[PDB]
RNA sequence: GAUGUUGGAUCAGGACACCCAAAUGGUGCAGCCGCUAUUAAAGGUUCGUUUGUUCAACGAUUAAAGUCCUACGUGAUCUGAG
């Protein structure tokens, strides 16, 4: 359950991810229409003033049995056409992401380690 | 709401429901048999049953040993209730306690009271409820019946 | 020397609430028809375990993990125990359901009993107590028919933690709490104390009749 | 809120005249086998418990007698005793308590 | 004459005490053991299956809830509901009932003779069952018929189907108005004073009376409800147990009401079932103690392997 | 010899001079968008930054983020920033 003004960590390795701020980086929006986000789901991210997009990876809520269930809440830097803006993921990532390939494929592809 | 809960809640909270509880485990102990409000002779109860359950553990089990010390106040009474009142139930599992209602009580409170007693005490008998005798026009009725499935078998 | 005592796996044990007994008797002869096939080895909180599911997703079909076992709770085909680990720097959880038939191999590389029931405390904890070698062998038991119980204290991050530790309620006896606390706290955590608990006779679970009961009815199981 | 009208007493006989505020008859009371005195069905007898409560605060007090002090209660069992008896072997060894009054037709020997 | 109040048990004595039950408990198993048999009895006659027909139900008895897998991986919950002691007891001819269907009364649990009325206690000695707890009434189509006084078994909803269940939902007594219907409250902490709870304006100026309709706090629960489209997993064909699907409205332990499903998806599905009914004297065959639907993991298995 | 007055909170009853969903006419309608007109009120009609603010601007969205009346609904239910 991630929903707006949650305080995410970017894992892809990217340029606005790594260098500092003043402020940690804040999800403005959840494009569900309920308000809250799951892994696979997609965010709008305030990061150095400017609002990129986002996809969520793992989070910190409890979800179905047999989900792994991830100490920080962790998104990947991601632009419209659905590319991501970074070239690998290193903390691991939900087999279940697996899933969907349509949409996710690309960032499945720079992904490195499955849980 | 209220759906399968065990334990009624009486005085000023928990704590104060597990005091009322052990001076009245200690009247029970020291006096063998006492007069208390319905709802809290009728809550004592089970734990009146368990405490000798324990008594039963032996005197030297020290789970048994800490436990005989918060539930009995007075000090005297934990020989007593090791050595004298352990001992007498034996073959009985469940038998201990007989618990009765009293007509309400005289002042103008009128609570609903109940007696509360150990089985074998020495003291007069409480004048207990009658079965119906067997010479009784309906018992004796019943009789031919129980004869009559006797000799058709 | 035979030192004998049975271990029966938790989940055999029936909750105190009052539904039929016919219910149980029908959960445990599941649950023992699926003992016959995937073999279930004993294991406590605390023990280190690595477990092989069927993963539909992946290519090979095997998904590998390894853990403590940080809690279990349950009864009947619904048991389920909770693995916690440190890949890479992430903290990682998984909760796997015993008696599911997506599992394929439970395995026990080292059989643990430390001080506590339950651990959720490892989450405060460093990071070093969360972290495991994924390959590391099997170390195995010696039949000492004594389950080896690991005194260990553990250092903490600074506060808050996910839950308060230090009060009564969770008596805990695994962490470190002259390093983690003030005595000033540890004043404060003694308010919440409630030592007539422990007294309460009546709040008191009985189990023995049940034990030999479905005891029996495991050996009765084996027989056939 | 106050009340908009004094109410007449025809609506206060009605409300308070209602089937539900008269006291309903017990149809449960009987005469005790002894005493013959009322009792509820349910519920001990009145006048024998009175007796039998009598009879055992007396023996408490002859019983807190032979006790000298507050503290100190005795390890044996206890036997109560009236004039004209004397201890059977089965309840020697114990604790026995000596009454004036010959034993009451109600208590038993046993 | 001012008669007195009279229980069973109050006149008997210590000798004809367990006399009485045990002659009760003994003429209660000869009584039941006897209607055993349906269809060497009196048997009614067996009418064929025509497609606007509709079945007669069960009452069950709420066990509990289990987990159940499918050969596909995901996971049900599913709810056990047992067949205790089943009989149709009436029966109400076509233009006695609705003037449209028949109306079969079926009996649940079996109860003490002791506690039961007069009237009650003769309507079950023209018939020769022991009295039921729970009775109710399933309206059934001519060609459906069975005869007052016949076993009902558990296997009567063979697996996979759709079931409906009617049962009297959890009692949760006098609720506010944030329970019962789910009204948001009044903020907590802003200066609001002793409103957190209450359900606000009830109504409109002009209309000066508050509407007939309106949500206000009142009884929560104990009310009839039913659940539809359930799909039945597995039955057990000796303790006669049915594996529903998801929940049933009622506490466990409770009293529960099954029929085939009137939803109009599943309307001619009841071609393939035993159609008066369920006859294990008829068939002259073991039934398997398991019946299992084809998606079900059974309870031993492979273990599950994609590929 | 008192019908306590702005904006919110809660709960909404109604109109249709439809903002969405549903059938359609006309087009300077090829299709995609559109722009107009007819018929249809069972159901919907978001979350924020600044203002006491309704209004308005602005960020982000949604199938849409209607126009109104009800003592500018609703203070013996609440809040008083005004
Ligand atoms: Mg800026
Ligand atoms: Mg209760
Ligand atoms: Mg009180
Ligand atoms: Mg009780
Ligand atoms: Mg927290
Ligand atoms: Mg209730
Ligand atoms: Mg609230
Ligand atoms: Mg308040
Ligand atoms: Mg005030
Ligand atoms: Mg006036
Ligand atoms: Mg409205
Ligand atoms: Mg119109
Ligand atoms: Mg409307
Ligand atoms: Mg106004
Ligand atoms: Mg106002
Ligand atoms: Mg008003
Ligand atoms: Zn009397």
């Amino acid at each position: 359950a991630i929903q707006k003004m949650t305080r995410v960590r970017v894992v892809d390795n990217s340029a606005l991810g790594t260098t500092p701020y003043h402020r940690p980086p804040r999800c403005i929006h959840v494009y569900n229409k309920t308000g809250v986000g799951k892994v696979g789901d997609r965010i709008l991210l305030a990061i150095r003033g400017q609002k990129k997009k986002a996809l969520i990876v793992g989070h910190r809520m409890p979800g179905p049995r047999m989900t792994p269930r991830f100490d920080s809440n962790n998104v990947v830097l991601l632009e419209d056409n659905g590319n991501p803006v970074g070239t690998r993921i290193k903390t691991p990532i939900p087999s279940s992401l697996r899933q969907r390939e349509g949409e996710f494929s690309k960032v499945l592809a720079i992904a490195q380690n499955f849980v | 709401i209220s759906h399968g809960r065990v334990f009624r809640r009486l005085g000023l909270g928990p704590e104060s429901r597990i005091h009322l509880l052990q001076n009245l485990l200690t009247g029970l102990v020291r006096h063998e048999r006492i007069e208390a409000s319905w709802a809290r002779v009728d809550e004592l109860r089970g734990y009146a049953e368990k405490l000798i359950d324990y008594g039963k553990l032996g005197d030297t089990n020290e789970r048994a040993m800490r436990m005989a010390d918060f539930w009995l106040t007075e000090k005297d009474l934990i020989p007593k209730l090791f050595q004298v009142l352990a001992p007498r139930f034996q073959g009985q599992n469940g038998g201990y306690t007989r618990m009765l209602q009293i007509p309400n009580r005289n002042e103008q409170d009128r609570a609903k009271m109940a007696v509360i007693e150990y089985k074998g005490n020495c003291l007069p008998p409480l004048p207990l409820p009658r079965r119906d005798s067997n010479l009784t026009l309906l018992n004796q009725l019943l009789q031919g019946l129980r004869q009559d499935q006797e000799a058709s078998s | 020397q035979r030192p004998e005592t049975r271990f029966l796996s938790p989940e055999f044990i029936p909750p105190r609430g009052r539904t039929n007994p016919l219910k149980f008797q029908i959960e445990r002869k599941d649950m023992l028809e699926r003992r016959k096939i995937l073999h279930i080895p004993e294991f406590y909180v605390g023990s280190i375990l690595r477990v092989t599911t069927a993963d539909p997703y992946a290519s090979a079909k095997t998904s590998q993990f390894l853990g403590i076992c940080i809690q279990r709770s349950g009864s009947g085909l619904g048991a389920t125990f909770i693995l916690r680990n440190t890949i890479e720097g992430q903290g990682v959880e998984i909760c796997f359901e015993l008696y599911n038939p997506r599992i394929q191999e439970i395995q026990v590389v080292k059989l643990e009993k430390r001080l506590d029931n339950s651990l959720l405390y490892l989450r405060d904890a460093l990071p070093e107590y969360s972290t495991f070698d994924v390959n590391m062998k099997p170390i195995t038991q010696e039949f000492n028919q004594e389950v080896p119980v690991n005194q260990l204290k553990v250092k903490m991050k600074p506060k808050p933690w996910s839950k308060r530790w230090e009060r009564p309620k969770f008596n805990i006896k695994g962490i470190r709490f002259d390093l983690c606390l003030t005595e000033e706290q540890m004043r404060e955590a003694q308010k919440w104390s409630q030592p007539w608990l422990e007294f309460d006779m009546m709040r008191e679970y009985d189990t023995s009749k049940i034990e030999a009961a479905i005891w029996d009815e495991i050996e009765a199981s084996k027989n056939s | 809120a106050a009340p908009k009208n004094r109410r007449s007493i025809e609506v206060n006989r009605c409300r308070r005249r209602n089937p539900q505020k008269l006291i309903k008859v017990k149809n449960n009371i009987d005469v005790c086998p002894e005493c013959g005195h009322l009792k509820q069905k349910h519920i001990l007898c009145g006048y024998c418990y009175e007796k039998v409560r009598k009879e055992t605060a007396e023996i408490r007090r002859q019983m807190g007698k032979q006790e000298g002090g507050p503290f100190r209660a005795p390890t044996t069992e206890t036997v109560v005793l009236y004039s004209g008896e004397t201890p059977s072997e089965q309840d020697q060894g114990k604790r026995i308590i000596e009454r004036e009054r010959k034993r009451p037709s109600w208590f038993t020997q046993n | 004459h001012g008669k007195s109040v009279t229980w069973w048990d109050e006149h008997l004595s210590e000798e004809n005490v367990p006399f009485v039950k045990q002659l009760v408990s003994d003429e209660n198993k000869a009584q039941l053991a006897s209607k055993l048999c349906p269809l060497k009895d009196e048997p009614w006659p067996i009418h064929p299956w025509e497609p606007g027909s509709s079945r007669v139900g069960l009452i069950a008895l709420k066990l509990g809830m289990m987990p159940l897998w499918t050969k596909d991986g995901q996971k049900h919950v599913v709810t056990l509901l047992q067949v205790q002691d089943c009989h149709v007891l009436k029966y109400t001819p076509k233009e006695n009932h609705n003037g449209r269907m028949a109306a079969l009364t079926v009996g649940g649990k079996t109860v003490s003779h002791f506690h039961k009325s007069a009237s009650i206690l003769e309507f079950y000695q023209e018939l020769g069952l022991p009295p039921k707890q729970k009775v109710k009434i399933f309206n059934v189509t001519e060609n459906a018929v069975i005869k007052p006084g016949t076993p009902l078994y558990a296997a009567h909803f063979r697996p996979g189907q759709y079931v409906d269940v009617t049962a009297k939902t959890i009692g949760k007594g006098f609720q506010g108005v944030m329970r019962r219907w789910g009204f948001k409250g009044q903020p907590a902490t802003h200066g609001q004073t002793k409103t957190h709870r209450r359900p606000g304006a009830i109504s409109t100026g002009d209309v000066a009376r508050v509407w007939p309709g309106t949500k206000m706090p009142g009884q929560l629960g104990n009310i009839d409800r039913t659940a539809f489209g359930l799909k039945v997993w597995r039955i057990n064909t000796k303790h006669n147990i049915i594996y529903v699907n998801g929940s049933v409205p009622g506490h466990k332990n409770c009293l529960v009401k099954i029929k085939d499903s009137k939803l109009p998806a599943y309307k001619d599905f009841c071609k393939n079932l035993p159609f008066p009914t369920y006859f294990p004297d008829g068939d002259e065959e073991a039934l398997p103690e398991d019946l299992y639907d084809e998606n079900v993991c059974q309870p031993g298995a492979p273990s599950i392997t994609f590929t």
